[PDB]
């Protein structure tokens, strides 16, 4: 009927239960403009929905409501790459149609995209510590960890600048010999950071093969949280339809987690501990549910989200809740960025349980897992001896602590220092890790087998 | 040996006095405010759910 | 009959639902969605749907089917991967064209197009039967019958019609029993609710050991079959490799894989890694996949499938233990089921008292561990069975002292350690040697003291050496390395060889990843005899570098005992450790001088 | 509670009647007279459940399951020794010796019956081969020695034939 | 009338408020299964009752409930020993009835039979360090603090199993001439842990003089919380009615605190910091109010509660709040259990407020209170001498630190380690303390009187 | 006065409040349990029960004590042990023979068997009285008297009845104040 009330950003309207769950509705205002909204929850002759554009402008007793009769679905096609689009529908380079040949849901109910096997195709992003220490492949879910106070937008601009040149380095390794596509989804990002991220992809030469989804910070949280489902549905539809490799970068997860806290403030549900709701694991599981290898045994859709720690730790609900759905993450240190390093990713708080399944034959080696454990043990020994060396001094430290301290300084300024346009190979990263690991004796190395360590010594 | 022990005792007393003087207060003062902030953050979610 | 009250998230609330228990399954809406009414608040009932809702309108009719929501138990559980609601993903992958079924469809609990060989048990015409008795048998393995057809609980009577031997499907009747009038029709499969656990005559303590193929896990505590153990992780420790090595190194008659929630790659890694593994008792066509029953539930599905996945895995684990065979249940993880129950409590809008969790999470978590364990087999035969429950834990509230670890540590009996930072440093599978306890060490060590050497004294001395090594490491780090006596160097050298021999592991089972209890006790006996010989030689006058350099090939052969498999000995112990025990005594006199 | 005791009494009476039909075992039928008395005459299950619910019949599920486990172990040990026949006095002395022990999950009789039942179950669905023929001949000689000497007297030939039968059963076809 | 609804562990019933508080109610189902419960909250035209076994399977329009009309009471008698019962007073061994001669409700000792008086008789439990270093008297509360690193259930079952044999050895020493009883209560224990305490109590011989209450973790928290008032009322009925010294072991306090924090903390009340509400001190004070000296001058109720920490943390309000009510405490270390000591409890961090003055005389010598200062000073000096020997080396260790270092291993390997079927006394503990203190000379013992040191070396 | 509407946990809810203040103590039900009205929400008042609520059902009357929750001050406080609620510990030690007060106690806060000798002060008939002036003296110690009989607060008027010297109990009156009638 009319708008019954409004509590925060969401409005509570009294209508009939003829509309389905998540069905699109059109609110008719008396100002001469119609607005679209999504039904967040249904009730007993009551409905709680949020407006897609704006929050003010509706009436109280003179408002009019109407049902569209169609659920929320974005038309996906094969011509979405190259053009510039928006999350809510702001056309700046788009026309009347989006070139959508099929109708797919934004939740992945009838699709169910997920891999039923371990990833064999190795994918590299141009980082020696990320590719060598993590060993990520196609269909893996590993998010990037950030911090509050450090340049997370510069690390996301460097990771976005590295996306596009990984195909020529991966083609020589024999890990990727197919088409490559990039799915860019932005929500709650600045215009200068989105212009620099689009300028990095335009300078790299991946503007025609990449799609851009722009979402503003002053818009509603339903459009910013709804844009990654449409971008993941377009990347899953393009990657599943042609058997191509699609890489999806979702930035930022803190804007979606902060936008999810504003929602549910006028419904029956309530928030949980620390301001975030207790059902946020299903909301992050809905976006992460469309990640993995596609059905067909050809191609896959990889997901690499960018999350920033608001408290500089993993005890928060945003990195702790998102880290539980994944199987590890990469920790970026601000201490390495303060002294000067690009990227300042550390190897102490980083571990992946899919490094053995990702490494195969013909595109990787067998000593990379032992060299990563030996480099993580030497970096943990040097980082552990570096904190104890400040308190007591250099009078009670042995040669083993000085070897790990020299290995941490030698490997800290060599492996962590790299360019933003050059992509290092996995064999050059393992050969550079063997030179940094070749500072100690052969008897002092026990994180590898003796047969493989004696051959590659 | 007397000249070695007289040189070692001045380093040992300064190291023990520096570590014992610098050890406890930052961790205790941080742990008390972390426990109070965890108590208030644990109390606010129960207050909103009770409301 | 019913009306759709309100739909918020993956759980739907329907009003006008009166006269229904907490176990009857019904269809929500006009699409016939699979669901079950767990609880009710006033005139509206809360029913958790296993499928997603994105096209369900308010006001749809919801009528109960008139029976309890249960899964089908019988022939067809082994050699197939299922979901948390008894749904075949293999047939739904080729038939449905997706890993998950669409909304509004329902799949059967088992395949009905496969035929099995029916064998008559100890029951015939005129003999009395009851629940739990073995009325039939099926072929679930290539060596012997591992899946016996048993009657459902709460049923009994006299067999009036018994089918003969031959091949029959799951849709034809092969048994008929009527106690009072007409009882019911019998088939190859059986119906039973997953929310109610299977009963038992009596529970007994574990007195039988069960090897898991872990050097540090069997060396730190004695492995038994029928106990409870917890593993602390962070989703990055590498628990899938320990589950694959534990499943490959296990020699039990049945395997139970229960996954409450994962990312998706862990379920495909167990299914793809299951056919590559081989059984330790006999080789067959897919022995690792056909010998165990795996239930894989993802974290992208609703909370009803993840909550019912632990009940279906507990019912499938109790069903194999009710027949009388030894089953090993590997569950990972309980933090996803507790987080799903906390997400259901947050979706319901109830006030919590556990820092954001429901009050019924501790009762369901403590009650879930009581379903597994060794006890008397239910039924007229009274066979002996056991079920080992290994459930990995993880943090779910942002701290290391949440209620899941508190209730799991109090409800459990074995304490196992796990370090992600130590596992990343090439130390997997790592365990905590300072914080751990077990009650079956005396009972398992009682038969191991008579049928084997004194492993229990070497376990306490090995735990004391690792406890003293952590105390000597702080004095060696703070005060200095060349400031300690020669007595702590033998304990640190024995602790480095014990930690490198037991904690040191490579891959799942590659490079000699198997280790028996007798080989672990014989390997630890050479380290304890070498440490006692070095401590006794250093007390009678001897240099530290003269004794450490005087050891030589003894420390290299003792440290290199992780690559010698059990083929060198007869079946359990290695003869090189027995000759190395006399070689350490012969080298002890040369090491002193 | 009473249905499990009535089912254990009916399974004990049916197992006792199927074990010895001649009734020449006064030792096994002597202790089970209270259960065979309500199984040797015409009666319904409701009368046995109502008689056990009123404290008139045996209602101990632990003692009925413990005696039913020894009766099932004696029936499985007697059935696994085929086609060799043992003496009735040796079977009554073995059942009287196994009945005198309360623990039936750590004793050597359950390990010997499980060891013979594993070789008989593995040899029931086996294939004709040289290892299956040698393991079948050693299992037949171990079945003859188990039928001649029983399961109460410890012998080195039964332990060596059981260890060689388990080692031959654990071996593959290569 | 009928069951209105079910939300979590609590069930809503539409019955009238004619029944009183603590009135037992029976739920009649249409499947032939009758369940009993206790009325937790009663209102007008509504009632809140908790199911004792199960919370699912009750109809909302087909299942009815009725009121029996009898309040919650446990039959207390002298024939309850030597039998296994449940958490509500029902026998689970299939034997006879309770056979109680009096009806007394368990609500916190409403009769007021206890009196505030200082203790005057010594109480022992079969431990040398527990009876000597932190020995409690009749009516003194002494809790055992542990964590999740040692067998606290086997130590709590061994403490009750060790009690009962000190009465004949003390009676041979001309000590007490009255009969002694034991009270055993289990809450949240497993089936193997419950059968292990019955097998250890039957093997030790204290099962005939003690009563066993079995409470499992699969049942509700109302039976586990109802079992401690029934065990305390059963021990208080024999201690007050018979005038005999009865020792009660209440394990575990972590399951009672988790059951109290889990249920009955979200209906109309709010919790405190870390989920532990402020009403737990009154709940533990209700069980602590039924312990102490009784009227008659010949019997008392000894309370030995078992408290297990989750991870050995001191930031929880249960150990700090529970430690203020008790007069002392016994701390157990996890390092002693890893070395091979049974039990792993140490008397280094344990202390008692009234140990020598609280205990009486007749079975204990006067030098037992003076030998504990020399033994605790020798163990405390040997604990620092153990690290001082590794710190200083082999040429800077004093003879006093070496004698205390050998006395720490000799006293630790003989005074704290014992079997599971052995028994100890005050004379054997004093002779073992004199034998352990006899290694030191007469010039190094100055923490005792010269008459007791010259009389006994 | 009020009717018992519901009893959930250790707190009791009673409706029908027609003037019951939030500082007066009363006994709920027929057991005479200790309690006081902490808050009130509409017609139903919230009262906290500090004793065992076993045996309490809906539909019971609530009898107010007629004054706020306080303690009695008079002779006999010395040489006696009591609680904070003014409970007789010597009366419980004489009747019940224990040191803990039982549930449902309704005795007075002072003993009435120990009589004291009351002596008149300097106040006479005709002169006005007020709270604070020493109206008399009563022995409270074992040898001498230290408890001075003074006028209570919130009272003033003329001494209409002057009781003479002699031995009297605490229940019997010895003085009467006349101000605005009775």
């Amino acid at each position: 009927n009319t708008v019954s009330g409004v509590n925060g950003p969401l409005v509570i309207l009294e209508k009939v239960k003829f509309p389905r769950y998540n069905e699109i509705v059109n609110l008719t205002l008396p100002d001469g403009t119609v607005r679209q909204g999504q039904v967040l929850e249904i009730r007993g002759d009551r409905a709680i929905v949020q407006v897609f554009e704006g929050t003010s402008g509706i009436d109280v007793k003179k408002t009019t409501v109407e049902f569209t009769g169609e659920s929320l679905r974005i038309p996906v096609s094969e011509d979405m790459l190259g053009r510039i689009f928006d999350g809510s529908g702001r056309p700046i380079d788009n026309g009347p149609k989006v070139f959508a040949e099929d109708y797919l849901d934004i939740n992945g109910s009838p699709i169910n995209p997920y891999a039923r096997i371990y990833p064999e195709e190795m994918i590299s992003t141009g980082v020696s510590a990320i590719d060598t220490m993590n060993s990520i492949a196609r269909g893996q879910k590993i998010p990037i960890f950030s911090a509050s106070g450090l340049p997370h937008n510069e690390i996301a601009a460097q990771i976005c600048r590295q996306a596009g040149l990984v195909r020529p380095t991966k083609d020589v390794h024999d890990g990727h010999e197919e088409n490559f596509s990039i799915v860019f989804a932005a929500m709650g990002v600045n215009l200068e950071t989105a212009r620099f991220f689009k300028q990095d992809f335009e300078e790299n030469g991946s503007l025609e093969r990449t799609s851009l989804f722009l979402n503003l910070a002053n818009d509603p949280t339903i459009e910013r949280i709804i844009t990654p489902r449409l971008a993941l549905t377009t990347a899953e539809y393009l990657a599943y339809q042609t058997e191509r490799h699609v890489l999806t970068i979702l930035t930022d997860m803190s804007s979606y987690a902060d936008a999810l806290r504003e929602v549910s403030a006028a419904r029956e549900e309530v928030p949980g501990r620390r301001g975030y709701p207790g059902y946020m694991y299903t909301d992050l599981s809905t976006i992460y549910e469309r990640a993995g290898r596609v059905e067909g045994r050809n191609g896959s859709i990889t997901q690499i989200p960018i999350l920033t720690m608001p408290n500089d730790d993993i005890t928060h609900p945003i990195p702790d809740l998102t880290g539980y759905i994944t199987e590890g993450q990469i920790f970026v240190d601000r201490q390495l960025h303060n002294k000067g390093i690009y990227p300042p990713i550390n190897v102490l708080p980083s571990l992946s349980r899919l490094m053995k399944s990702a490494i195969g034959e013909g595109m990787t080696r067998k000593d990379h897992g032992d060299v990563s454990n030996q480099l993580y043990a030497k970096y943990a020994i040097g980082k552990d001896a570096a904190a104890m060396k400040a308190v007591v001094g250099e009078e009670a430290l042995s040669i083993e602590d000085k070897l790990s301290l020299e290995f941490l300084e030698k490997f800290e300024k060599t492996f962590i220092t790299q360019g933003a346009y050059e992509d290092r190979t996995v064999f050059e990263s393992l050969d550079q890790a063997w030179s940094l690991l070749r500072i100690y004796p052969k008897e002092m190395l026990n994180r590898i087998s003796p047969k493989i360590l004696d051959e590659f010594y | 040996a007397f000249i070695i022990l007289d040189e070692v005792i001045k380093v040992t007393n300064r190291r023990v006095n520096a570590i014992e003087h610098v050890i406890i207060p930052r961790t205790e003062n941080t742990i008390a405010y972390i426990n109070s902030e965890l108590d208030e953050l644990d109390r606010e979610e129960f207050y909103r759910l009770k409301k | 009959y019913g009306a759709i009250y309100s739909v918020s998230g993956p759980v739907v609330i329907a009003e006008n639902m009166i006269g229904c228990a907490m176990y009857e399954l019904v269809k929500v809406g006009h699409d016939n969605l699979v669901g079950e009414v767990i609880r009710i608040d006033g005139d509206k009932a809360t029913i958790q749907v296993y499928e997603e809702t994105a096209g369900l309108t308010v006001g749809d009719p919801v009528l109960r089917t008139g029976k309890p929501l249960s899964v089908e138990l019988g022939p067809g559980l082994m050699e197939t991967i299922y979901d948390g609601i008894q749904r075949p993903l293999k047939a739904i992958k080729e038939e449905s064209q997706s890993i998950y079924i669409p909304r509004g469809i329902d799949t059967p609990a088992l395949d009905r197009t496969i035929k099995w060989q029916f064998t008559p048990g100890k029951f015939q015409v005129g003999d009395h039967i009851s629940g739990g008795d073995i009325y039939g048998s099926v072929f679930e393995n290539s060596l012997i019958s591992s899946h016996k057809i048993l009657l459902p609980p709460r049923s009994r009577g006299t067999i009036t019609w018994i089918a003969p031997a031959g091949e029959y499907t799951l849709d034809e009747k092969i048994l008929e029993v009527e106690f009072d009038g007409k009882k019911s029709d019998f088939t190859l499969y059986h119906t039973w609710p997953v929310r109610v656990p299977r009963p038992v005559t009596e529970k007994l303590s574990a007195d039988y050991p069960l090897l898991t193929g872990q050097r540090v896990l069997d060396a730190l505590f004695p492995c038994v079959q029928g106990g409870t153990t917890c593993i602390p992780g962070a989703f990055g420790c590498g628990k899938t490799v320990i589950s694959q090595s534990l499943s490959k190194y296990s020699n039990s008659d049945a395997i139970i894989y229960v996954g409450c929630g994962e990312r998706g790659n862990e379920m495909a890694e167990v299914l793809m890694e299951f056919p590559e593994l081989y059984t330790e008792m006999s080789g067959t066509k897919e022995p690792i996949m056909k010998r165990t029953t795996l239930v894989a539930n993802t974290s992208n599905m609703p909370v009803a499938a993840r909550e019912a996945s632990i009940y279906t895995g507990i019912t499938l684990a109790e069903y194999f233990r009710d027949q009388g065979k030894n089953v090993s249940m590997i569950a990972d993880s309980s933090s996803r089921w507790a987080e799903a129950l906390r997400e259901i409590s947050g979706r319901l809008g109830e006030m919590p008292a556990d820092q954001g969790f429901p009050a019924y999470l501790g009762a369901k978590l403590a009650s879930f561990y009581e379903r597994a364990g060794k006890a008397v087999a239910l039924g007229s035969p009274d066979r002996t069975g056991s079920v080992s429950i290994v459930a990995a834990v993880s943090p779910a509230g942002g701290d290391f002292s949440d209620p899941v670890t508190t209730a799991t540590l109090g409800i459990t009996q074995v304490f196992w350690g796990l370090d992600k930072k130590l596992a990343q440093r090439k130390h997997f599978p790592s365990i905590n040697t300072s914080v751990s306890y077990s009650k079956y060490t005396n009972v398992l060590n009682k038969f191991y003291d008579s049928n084997y050497p004194e492993f229990p004294v070497l376990r306490d001395r090995m735990k004391e050496i690792l406890s003293n090594a952590e105390e000597l490491e702080q004095v060696v780090q703070l005060v200095g390395k060349s400031a300690l006596s020669d007595s702590d160097k033998i304990t640190l050298d024995v602790a480095t060889l014990i930690k490198e021999d037991f904690l040191q592991q490579n891959g799942y089972s590659t490079y000699d990843a198997f280790c028996p209890i007798w080989k672990t006790f014989d390997m630890m006996r050479a380290f304890i005899s070498y440490h006692d010989e070095a401590q006794k030689a250093v007390a009678n006058g001897a240099n530290w570098s003269k004794l450490a350099d005087s050891t030589g090939d003894v420390k290299h052969a003792v440290s290199s005992s992780k690559f010698f498999e059990p083929s060198r000995g007869e079946k359990e112990v290695h003869g090189e450790f027995e000759k190395l025990l006399s070689t350490m005594q012969e080298r002890f006199a040369e090491s002193t001088d | 509670y009473h249905s499990q005791v009535v089912g254990k009494i009916g399974y004990i009476a049916r197992c006792m009647q199927t074990i010895d039909p001649e009734n020449n075992l006064k030792k096994i039928r002597e202790d089970y007279q209270d259960v065979l008395i309500w199984a040797e005459k015409n009666y319904r299950f409701e009368e046995i459940l109502e008689a056990s619910k009123s404290g008139k019949c045996p209602n101990d599920l632990d003692a009925l399951s413990r005696r039913s486990l020894i009766l099932l172990e004696l029936l499985r040990l007697v059935s696994s020794i085929s086609p060799f026949k043992m003496k009735l006095d040796l079977i009554e002395s073995q059942y009287e010796k196994m009945k005198q022990h309360v623990n039936l999950w750590k004793s050597d009789y359950h390990v010997k019956l499980n060891q013979l039942n594993q070789l008989t179950d593995y040899l029931k669905n086996a294939a004709p081969t040289p290892k299956n023929n040698f393991l079948r001949a050693m299992t037949s000689v171990l079945q003859m020695q188990i039928a001649q000497y029983g399961i109460t007297e410890d012998n080195e030939g039964i332990n060596q034939l059981f260890k060689l039968g388990l080692h031959l059963l654990a071996m593959a076809n290569e």
